[PDB]
RNA sequence: AUGAGGUGGCAAGAAAUGGGCUACAUUUUCUACCCCAGAAAAACGAUAGCCCUUAUGAAACUUAAGGGUCGAAGGUGGAUUUAGC
């Protein structure tokens, strides 16, 4: 790493600097002036203050990539994203104005809830009481259950049985049926659920 | 090919500047090339190489 | 031949018999054969389209050049 | 928004103001040509709304003072990528149809000069190939475009297909038509006797015509096509492109020759290359001169603005931040008010 | 009095190729063009076929000057890796230093 | 002569195994451009095979490059195993 232990993450944040000082607590001022003293890691050239930055979408495009191709990952997800808009526009126009109220048309909130319900609660893991490991199961924290959500979606996505396919409509395809909880990711979920739930009898091998 | 303009204006820079004034092919410039230099055996760095 | 001149001459060139073409079908149009090839190339018009053509033919082109270009030719052509 | 749909009435006082587009007259006048990002939009929003800028207004304005007698006037839209070009284009197509001019769209003359599986040896000219799908596609959108005129228009001179079949003076061009549509062989020369029939026509002042080819400078430009011997062909072998060639000349009256540059589809054009010149080389220039080019330039702040605002009423900016100040000054700033930048990133924005 | 006679024959070779390096270049300049008569150029071939076998440049091997090691051998210095080895940490081959970056 | 010199010659594949390259494609293939395009898509896939030419050389079927021709195995790979903060 080039950079020192002494240097600290940038904080990108418009309102956080914009904050009004007397709304501040004796701890946050003492943060303020203490970072006022202290070097910080130049900007990363994926995140900037824009309005429209989504960090869930920048992660699934940097999960997506391959092999450095930052620019196809992100026309890949620009155009499902725009895929998922024409489809739900296309969907609410057709649809009767009892039913367009519920309709969503937002592709970031569809988003965000597509992977919130493939997030699976509960995972397996290798867990050794005595000198034998078993896939005992155990809580997935927050970050690996968001990592699990995104993966399965993308290797669905990847997978060859959608053939002549493209990715855009592959994945928009698979949010769709996440966010309205279907298709093989939520399939997927399910089943480690039932795994989990059939080695059930085995918790108590966990220590921690 | 080329304008007979162009081409006549080349090959008398050709004369004026002594290269090859005669239409000649890559196979037959290697003529010129072997005598515009010293052969490797003829290179002091070969003949020479051993104190 | 043309191919083998680096600088652009106006006299005797394809924008010369375009536009002194275009001229006579103008006038022809307008049926009054009071016309002659000295006569329509001695036009200030004529003068100001030849040098926008030149100027963009030899010197770099560019936004301005094209709006001189574009302005020689609406007052040749009688469109504005 | 304004609630003139007439396109021979806008003017300055509509600039920057959108412009409508009935279903008839989309399906009518433009079954090829338009953008296919805004037929895109066209679908998703059911609304098909042209802004109305400065470049169309001025090519307008010309066509409307324009006299028949003169001999037809070449203009040329030129600007950078995405400004705006085709769609100018377009409007004036839709102005000219609802003028009732005889419109000859031509959508693309790029793909006329690369990517044809099917070139065959003309039968009319054997150093001419021809593009039988091409050719074919192209027929078929004429004939959907200016159906109404093509029973009206007859042939002066007799036109052979076949070493039996022919077609006779006093014939319909919808014959022509028809002929080149259903026998995909005889499609290039179908469209070579189009061209030069209403060529030939428009002076004798049976109607008015418009050519609106776009992007233009493929036809004197390269092509990526090669013979059965691996040999480059140029585009004058091509039947397609030397009678649109034929076409591109001001010889004839009784029309107006539009046209619009396009970089985007040529080849071997740098990315960057957008003057008249650089696209299209020195037998382009010299065939199209003397012309009178049009500058599409990117959005002015308000027609930035009122893209902006009509995108918000179509619900378009789906992004709770987009209505914000904030947010239109980072989609002005990202797209720097370029019409094509701007619509691709309201696209998922 | 060479290191061996590996580099011994190679000296003979260097030698005998530097003295008919002219005959050499004439007759395969005769033989390396497309205008004389094929027949002269292939009486040129059997000449220069003729000519004995050291005589012949690319039968010459780089050696190291020092050691007769014939391969590993820095063309510039002529010395094989490891006399250049040798030279370069004990410091006796100016402006050489290891290089750390 | 276990020393020296000359000519010619082997340096291959029954087969196994290690490392690497190319791939099995749609985040892909061809083209233009170097990133706002058009076509392809059961075709993808050899840097292998065979023929020719060129480069070096005194010597090239046995070296390299290019072209032509062919369009092969394969359809993301078992336990196991390598590398990376
Ligand atoms: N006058 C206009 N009114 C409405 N939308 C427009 C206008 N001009 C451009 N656009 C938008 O930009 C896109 C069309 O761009 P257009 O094809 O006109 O650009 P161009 O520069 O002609 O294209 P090219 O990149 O081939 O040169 C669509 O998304 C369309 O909505
Ligand atoms: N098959 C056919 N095509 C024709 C005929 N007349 C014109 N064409 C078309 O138009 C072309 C000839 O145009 P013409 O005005 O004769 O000019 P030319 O091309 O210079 O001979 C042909 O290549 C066809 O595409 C005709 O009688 N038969
Ligand atoms: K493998
Ligand atoms: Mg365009
Ligand atoms: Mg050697
Ligand atoms: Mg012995
Ligand atoms: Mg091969
Ligand atoms: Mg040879
Ligand atoms: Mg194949």
């Amino acid at each position: 790493s080039r950079y020192s232990p002494e240097f600290k993450d940038p904080l990108i944040d418009k309102e956080y600097y914009r904050k009004p000082v007397e709304e501040l607590t004796e701890e946050e001022k003492y943060v303020r002036e203490l970072k006022k003293t202290q070097l910080i890691k130049a900007a990363p050239a994926g995140k900037t203050s824009s309005v429209f930055e989504d960090p869930v979408i920048s992660k699934f495009t940097n999960m997506m990539m391959i092999g450095g191709n930052k620019v196809l990952a992100r026309s890949l997800m620009i155009q499902t994203l725009e895929a998922v808009k024409r489809k739900q526009f296309e969907k609410y126009h057709a649809a009767s104005a009892e039913e367009q109220a519920t309709i969503e048309r937002n592709p970031y909130t569809i988003f965000h809830q597509a992977l919130k319900n493939c997030e699976p609660m509960i995972g397996l893991v290798p867990i050794l009481k005595g000198g034998r490991f078993y896939q005992v199961p155990v809580p997935l924290p927050d970050r690996r259950r968001r990592f699990l959500a995104m993966k399965w979606m993308i290797t669905e996505c990847r997978d060859k049985k959608h053939q002549r396919t493209l990715m855009p409509e592959k994945l928009s395809h698979k949010l769709l049926e996440a966010f309205h909880n279907q298709g093989p990711v939520i399939k997927r979920k399910h089943d480690l659920h039932k795994m989990a739930e059939a080695n059930r009898a085995l918790a108590h091998y966990r220590w921690w | 090919s080329l304008s007979e303009y162009a081409f006549r204006m080349s090959r008398l820079s050709a004369r004026l500047f002594g290269e090859v004034t005669r239409p000649t092919n890559s196979k037959s410039m290697k003529v010129v090339k072997l005598f515009s230099e010293l052969p490797l055996a003829k290179k002091k760095e070969t003949y020479d190489w051993y104190p | 031949t043309e191919a083998d001149m680096e600088e652009y001459i106006w006299e005797n060139s394809s924008s010369e018999r375009n536009i002194l073409e275009t001229l006579l079908q103008m006038k022809a149009a307008e049926k009054n054969m009071e016309i002659n090839k000295e006569e329509l190339l001695g036009t200030k018009e004529i003068e100001e389209y030849k040098k926008s053509v030149v100027s963009l033919k030899n010197e770099e082109e560019n936004e301005n050049s094209i709006s001189q270009y574009k302005e020689s030719v609406k007052r040749l052509l009688n469109v504005t | 928004r304004t609630n003139e749909n007439d396109p021979a009435k806008h003017g300055d006082q509509h600039e920057g103001q959108h412009y409508n587009i009935s279903p008839q007259d989309l399906e009518t006048v433009f079954p090829h040509g338009l953008p296919p990002r805004f037929v895109m939009q066209v679908k998703t929003f059911s609304e098909a709304c042209l802004m109305v800028r400065k470049p169309a207004l001025e090519l307008l304005h010309y066509l409307k003072n324009t006299s028949f007698a003169y001999p037809a006037i070449r203009y040329l839209l030129y600007g950078e990528k995405g400004t705006g070009k085709t769609l100018s284009l377009c409007h004036v197509i839709h102005f000219c149809a609802k003028q009732d001019w005889l419109i000859l769209h031509i959508p693309d003359a790029h793909l006329w000069v690369k990517n044809c599986r099917d070139l065959l040896q003309s039968s009319y000219n054997k150093q001419r190939f021809d593009q039988p799908l091409e050719a074919s596609t192209w027929l078929k959108n004429f004939k959907t475009t200016n159906e109404r005129f093509l029973n009206q228009i007859k042939v002066q001179e007799k036109y052979v297909w076949n070493k039996r079949e022919s077609t006779e003076k006093g014939s319909p061009l919808g014959e022509v038509v028809e002929q080149g549509i259903t026998r995909v062989r005889n499609a290039t020369d179908a469209v070579g006797i189009v061209l030069k029939e209403l060529k030939r026509q428009s002076s004798l002042g049976m109607f008015h015509l418009l050519v609106a080819v776009d992007g233009i400078n493929a036809l004197w430009g390269r092509t990526t096509l090669k013979r059965e011997d691996k040999s480059p062909i140029a585009p004058e072998e091509l039947a397609l492109v030397h009678n649109l060639r034929k076409m591109m000349k001001n010889d004839w009256h009784g029309g107006a020759i539009v046209s619009a540059l396009s970089q985007t589809g040529s080849l071997f054009k740098p990315r960057k290359a957008y003057l008249p010149q650089e696209l299209l080389g020195k037998e382009g220039f010299d065939a199209l001169d003397p012309f009178i080019p049009i500058l599409v330039s990117n959005y002015n702040p308000k027609e930035f603005e009122s893209c902006i605002q009509y995108y918000l009423e179509n619900n378009w900016l789906q992004h709770e931040k987009a209505p914000t100040e904030e947010g239109k000054k980072e989609l002005l700033f990202l797209s720097n008010a370029n019409p094509s930048l701007l619509e691709r990133h309201c696209a998922y924005l | 009095h060479y290191v061996d006679w590996r580099m011994w024959r190679d000296v003979k070779r260097r030698k005998m190729a530097y003295e008919y390096a002219d005959e050499r270049l004439r007759i395969n300049s005769l033989r390396k063009n497309t205008i004389l008569p094929k027949i002269l150029q292939d009486v040129a071939d059997e000449e220069i076929a003729a000519l004995p076998r050291d005589s012949c440049p690319v039968r010459i091997r780089n050696r190291c000057v020092m050691t007769s090691r014939p391969r590993g051998v820095k063309r510039r210095w002529r010395l094989s890796r490891i006399v250049f080895r040798h030279l370069a940490d004990h410091g006796q081959l100016s402006g050489i230093q290891r290089a750390t970056w």
